[PDB]
């Protein structure tokens, strides 16, 4: 009775995942794009800092 | 962690004496060791330094050539061989451990000291004594002839507290950091050559003499010391 | 009878979720980010080379001060480096040399590691004795330890090859919560910035989102074709990226509950070992079996640059908290620090 | 005339950069720190200075026919030239002795492999013994035998026409090293053949037998090239000393003279290039 | 280095670097062996004098001035190809096969093929062990070898039956550069340490010859 016990748990888990609220992909894509734009200047790898401000000269 | 000194006592002028510092409860071979002396009714004076691994040895000018500092790592014993002892050498000699890596706290533990009786950046603490009352905020000032701020961003200024009858204890290391086991009421502030130790909500235990030491370069020099009295 | 009926209901639920995800898939991230300008060519130089490991480096982790880092090698040595000076701050001899993961506590007082010995060992870096000592050995996993991350000085999350993740109370040495549901070996985990959620990637080619406090799986992310080896949260916590053996990296969204973008190239046919984001999240850096680290444009899925400075697998990488530099560890026993110049 | 100048320049070019890559690869790679890797560096160091200091300085001696650099500088060149070639011969014995230990004392060789303290100590002994063979002899021959028989404008060893010293010096410089290299490379072949014989006593067995033959050809070339470059000059010096140059053609001496320096250009091809660890380092740099 | 504390910090780092080299030199003097085989193939007691030093079980012993470290990975029930690359720098692989178990005989053949042709063990030699050869000879009388190998058509004698099984495993090796050291051992056999030492010595010489540039 191992398979039948596992089947009940797997079905019950899928119910929880199917009841979540999902936003549109366009809404989710915009938020990721917005965060990158807002923090672009404080990203040293994206925009390398002048050598005076680089600890790894 | 324990540091017990022995070998001190009354000696004749021009004689020789061997001071020992036995270490227990910590990795002795990992710590550099200093000898610091304090003349009776005087401030602290650094004597010698031996690094971990015995590779680097420093002496104060007043003792260089007469004193020899050595360590025995397997026995966890620190030695100070003294020769041609003068009346200027009459002091209490303290054994001080100090480990050096990024973010370490040198001079964190001091020994009880041994008494010997014989028959350069200038650190200034102009205020010898300060009358204080419990629960009131107190500020102590220290000055240096040279800027203690290094190009790496560290300001190598240390604060010590020597309560009456007790060995010195580290309060502030590198001018702002609070030593382990020290209440948060102590705060170190400074810039360039002028430094301030602020003690908010002073208590009975804080009564004592406060010394500022520079570790920017050798020889390490101490201030005169500021005494707090009720 | 009952078993057959139940497994049919699972298929209906899977179709319900797939239809639900397709309903909210109105647009594509590629379409959204078409207008924005590319990041250009990302050129990074090796500022530092950390030498001293005498075997394959398997893991590295930056400290929160963006200066100290811990690396693990199978020479049985945990080393803590001062990256500014290349000074070695500590060298921790490991009881078991088969280490696969290492973690630096955000407080800086502890480091953790563990591998094929099925143990997560906690090391105290700030002791009155002046040496690093083992403070805790977390036993309870029945498979190898693949990843570990501190939440604080008292809590750590570990993923294992026994298909489970665990949340541990370090002071008591017991796992308070066990996260079950993966059908394969869990190879990696990433903590959300608020440390309320964490994602894990397993060898069942799926990524599961777990609630730390509640202790259950909130969402499951599929789309990879082979074992997931690496996983990393987006800096705002609303997305994560994975790396698998199918030579692809995928960006999954938590709120949209689906994949948003795939980062693969036709020349790339090797597995991915490590993934990380830049501070703004615009760059996705991935380590590969072909000895290289490819810098991707996270929004546009363009290969921005290549870090080619290792003669063996890039086994691990990490970006500092301030975003100043990226470290790469490799099977050639070297660590390298990279950043660009104006 | 100009052709001879180009050939000498080519030998200078090949010897300098050829032995420089071995030194460049040794510095570039930090994993090349086994005692064998140090010994190959020492051979490269000895041969590098031959093509950079000795051969370039000797070019005027051939084109002009007279030594115009002075009596004092000639003694320096004689000592350096005899030191480097003697050290090059002693390095080859050191490399062959190293390979002899790896096959025979395999357990102990691997235990002591990577011990840089022994490698540096054995490297120093090569240079110390190399100097003691010709250093004191060249410097103190004029000051102990009376005058100098070397005509003004000529630069060669004081014992150039001596018969008793040349045969004795060459015995400890080439005759003993050549028999040692022959003995060492022969014992490697016998051990490999014997070990494979017990192994057999398929596709795998064919490959192992083919590998042993490839080593045998590699071992034979090493002994042959070292013998081919050094034997003519070493024999000519002893023969020419007996007849004082009457029985030896003048142009024959120079031809055998350049064979020893030609050995400094083939050594990088033999030991480092055929070495597996150094071959990867060459590809890594280029 | 300029600061007084930085100079002592640099000295501490140099002292650490020196100890790392000393540990690595002592570590390189050990012969690391990966122990593989079936679930019950005699790998637990392959050497009598060895002593143990869910996880990886490491066993070490010293034989004729050579230190052997044997790692048993049978306790790892997880996916092997996720952690088998941790042993890419192993000196040799010891594979144990039980000749008295026909049911697991075909299990060993497919297990041998994957390890022999693994991408991380191309140049790694294998010391194949065929244990319980005395029980195989006793059991070959009533039970013919054709039960486990239907394609076997040779004589039913013990000498040929054991040789056929050995040839089956060596047929899995598709790389001419790999050398397999097969040995027929009993339960009461007490020279397995010598067999490993003889095989490892041959492997070391091949490694040394590569190290000295002859290969
Ligand atoms: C790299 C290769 C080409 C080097 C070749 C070296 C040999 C073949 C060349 C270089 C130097 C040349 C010698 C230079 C000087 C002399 C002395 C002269 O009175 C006879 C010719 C003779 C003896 C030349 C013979 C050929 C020679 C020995
Ligand atoms: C005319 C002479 C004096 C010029 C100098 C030649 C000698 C002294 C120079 C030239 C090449 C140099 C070597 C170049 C590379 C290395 C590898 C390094 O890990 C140790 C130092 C070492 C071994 C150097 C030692 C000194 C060296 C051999
Ligand atoms: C072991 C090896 C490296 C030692 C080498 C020592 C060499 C470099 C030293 C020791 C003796 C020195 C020689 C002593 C005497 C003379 C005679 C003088 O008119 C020219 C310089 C000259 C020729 C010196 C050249 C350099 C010299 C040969
Ligand atoms: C013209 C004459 C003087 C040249 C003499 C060459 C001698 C002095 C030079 C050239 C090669 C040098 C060696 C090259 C490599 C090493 C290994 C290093 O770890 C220690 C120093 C050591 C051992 C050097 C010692 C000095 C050395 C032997
Ligand atoms: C007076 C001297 C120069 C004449 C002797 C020349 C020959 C016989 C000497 C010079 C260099 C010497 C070698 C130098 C170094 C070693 C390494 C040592 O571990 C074994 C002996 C060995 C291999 C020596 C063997 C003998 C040797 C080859
Ligand atoms: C013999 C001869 C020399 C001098 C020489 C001959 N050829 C080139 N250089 C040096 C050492 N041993």
């Amino acid at each position: 009775t191992a398979s039948i016990a596992q089947a009940r748990k797997l079905v019950e888990q899928l119910k929880m995942e199917a009841n979540i609220d999902r936003i549109k992909v366009s809404k989710a894509a915009a938020d990721l794009m917005a965060y990158c734009e807002a923090h672009a200047k404080e990203d040293p790898l994206l925009t390398p800092v002048p050598a005076s401000e680089n600890p790894f000269r | 962690v324990q540091l017990v000194e022995s070998g001190g006592g009354l000696v004749q002028p021009g004689g020789s004496r061997k001071l020992s510092c036995s270490a227990s409860g910590f990795a002795f071979s990992s710590f550099g060791m200093h000898w610091v002396r304090q003349a009776p009714e005087k401030g602290l004076e650094w004597v010698a330094y031996i690094s971990s691994g015995s590779g680097t040895i420093y002496y104060a000018d007043t003792v260089k050539g007469r004193f020899t500092i050595s360590r025995d790592d397997p026995k966890n014993t620190l030695f100070l061989q003294m020769t041609s002892l003068r009346s200027e050498d009459t002091a209490m000699y303290y054994c001080v451990r100090s480990i050096y890596y990024y973010g370490s706290s040198p001079f964190d533990f001091w020994g009880q000291g041994t008494t010997l009786t014989v028959s350069d950046i200038v650190m200034t603490q102009a205020t010898s004594s300060v009358p204080v009352t419990p629960g009131e905020s107190v500020s102590i000032s220290c000055r240096s002839s040279k800027s203690l701020l290094h190009s790496n961003g560290n300001t190598y200024l240390y604060w010590f507290l020597q309560r009456p009858g007790q060995s010195p204890q580290l309060l502030i290391y590198r001018m702002s950091n609070l030593a382990s086991g020290v209440p948060d009421r102590f705060s170190g502030s400074g810039s360039g050559t002028a430094f301030t130790l602020t003690i908010s909500r002073l208590e009975a235990e804080d009564v004592g003499v406060y010394y500022c030491m520079q570790h920017l370069e050798y020889p390490l020099t101490f201030g005169a010391g500021t005494k707090l009295e009720l | 009878s009952e078993l057959d009926q139940l497994r049919q209901e699972a298929e209906q639920l899977k179709n319900q979720i797939r239809d639900a995800r397709k309903a909210c898939a109105d647009a594509t991230l590629s379409q959204i980010t078409n207008n924005i300008d590319p990041v250009g060519r990302i050129q990074m130089r090796t500022r530092r080379t950390l030498r001293g490991h005498l075997a394959k480096i398997y893991a590295m982790h930056w400290g929160t001060d963006s200066r100290l880092l811990v690396s693990a090698s199978q020479d049985g040595k945990l080393i803590i480096w001062d990256s500014y000076t290349t000074n070695k701050v500590h060298a921790i001899p490991l009881r078991s040399s088969w280490v696969m993961t290492c973690a630096y506590a955000p407080s800086g007082n502890y480091v953790a590691c563990g591998g094929l010995d099925n143990i997560c060992s906690i090391y105290n870096l700030k002791t009155r004795e002046g040496n690093v000592r083992v403070s805790r050995e977390l036993a309870g996993h029945t498979g190898y330890l693949s990843c570990c991350r501190f939440l604080d000085d008292n809590q750590i999350v570990t993923s294992s090859g026994d298909t489970t993740c665990a949340l541990w109370d370090i002071e008591t040495g017991q796992q308070t919560t066990t996260f079950t549901g993966h059908t394969g070996d869990v190879m990696s985990l990433s903590l959300a910035p608020d440390t309320r959620l964490f994602v894990s990637g397993a060898c069942d080619a799926s990524a599961k989102l777990w609630d730390v406090r509640e202790g259950m799986c909130r969402q499951t992310f599929t789309g990879h074709e082979s074992d997931i080896n690496a996983i990393c949260f987006f800096p705002n916590g609303n997305a994560f990226a994975t790396g698998s053996d199918d030579a692809t990296c995928r960006l999954f969204d938590l709120r949209a509950d689906q994949e948003l973008m795939t980062y693969s190239h036709d020349n790339i046919i090797c597995g991915i070992t490590s993934v990380s984001f830049s501070k703004s999240g615009r760059l996705l850096l991935a380590g590969y079996d072909d000895f290289n680290c490819n810098v991707w444009d996270a929004l546009k899925a363009d290969r921005a640059g290549v870090l080619a400075g290792h003669d063996n697998r890039v086994s691990c990488l990490g970006v500092t908290d301030d975003g100043m530099a990226v470290a790469t560890g490799s099977w050639d026993s070297f660590l390298k620090i990279w950043n660009g110049s104006s | 005339t100009a052709v001879l100048a180009a050939l000498m320049a080519l030998l200078i070019v090949a010897t300098v950069l050829g032995n420089a890559l071995v030194m460049l690869a040794f510095v570039a790679d930090s994993s090349l720190r086994t005692q064998n890797n140090f010994f190959l560096l020492n051979l490269a160091i000895s041969d590098f200075l031959v093509g950079a200091f000795c051969i370039p300085l000797y070019v005027p001696y051939v084109l002009t026919g007279r030594w115009t650099f002075g009596r004092g500088l000639c003694k320096l060149w004689l000592v350096v030239d005899y030191l480097l070639c003697t050290s090059s011969a002693f390095n080859i014995v050191l490399i062959s002795y190293d390979r002899f230990l790896s096959v025979t004392r395999a357990v102990s060789y691997r235990a002591q492999q990577g011990d840089t303290r022994r490698a540096v100590r054995k490297m120093l002994l090569v240079w110390v013994l190399a100097f003691l063979l010709y250093g004191p002899a060249i410097l103190s021959w004029e000051y102990l035998s009376g005058g100098s028989s070397i005509p003004e404008g000529h630069c060669y060893a004081e014992f150039f026409y001596n018969w008793y010293f040349l045969i004795t010096a060459s015995t400890l410089e080439f005759f003993t090293p050549f028999l040692s290299v022959t003995f060492f490379n022969l014992s490697i072949y016998l051990n490999i053949q014997r070990r494979t014989r017990l192994r057999l006593d398929s596709f795998t067995q064919r490959f192992r037998l083919s590998r042993d033959r490839k080593v045998a050809k590699s071992l034979a070339v090493i002994v042959s090239i070292f013998g081919l470059c050094w034997a003519p000059y070493t024999l000519l010096m002893i023969i020419r000393a007996a007849c004082h140059g009457h029985c030896v053609p003048d142009y024959w001496y120079e031809t055998s003279f350049w064979l020893l320096w030609a050995n400094s250009a083939v050594n990088p091809v033999l030991y480092p290039l055929c070495h597996h660890s150094f071959r990867r380092a060459f590809t890594k740099l280029l | 280095t300029l600061s007084a504390e930085e100079r002592a910090a640099l000295e501490r780092s140099k002292a650490i670097e020196k100890n790392l080299k000393e540990d690595g030199i002592s570590a390189a003097k050990d012969v690391k062996l990966l122990l593989l085989g079936a679930d019950n193939s005699g790998k637990s007691t392959i050497v009598k004098q060895m002593k143990i030093i869910t996880g990886i079980v490491e066993t070490h012993f010293t034989f004729k001035n050579l230190h052997f470290r044997l790692f048993d990975v049978g306790g790892q029930r997880s996916e092997r190809k996720k952690w088998i690359h941790c042993f890419e720098d192993v000196t040799a692989i010891i594979f144990c096969v039980d000749l008295s178990d026909y049911n697991r005989m075909h299990e060993s053949l497919m297990l041998f093929d994957s390890i022999c042709n693994n991408k991380f063990f191309i140049d790694t030699s294998i010391i194949l062990f065929l244990n319980k050869k005395d029980l195989f000879g006793e059991k070959i009388k009533k039970s013919p070898l054709t039960i486990c190998f239907p394609e076997y058509t040779g004589p039913n004698t013990y000498e040929d039956a054991a040789a056929y099984i050995q040839a089956q495993f060596e047929s899995k090796n598709r790389s001419p550069n790999k050398e397999i050291y097969c040995h027929m051992t009993c339960a009461t056999d007490t020279n397995n340490a010598q067999v490993i030492f003889d095989a490892v010595t041959d492997i070391i010489i091949a490694n040394n010859l590569r190290g000295c540039g002859l290969y």
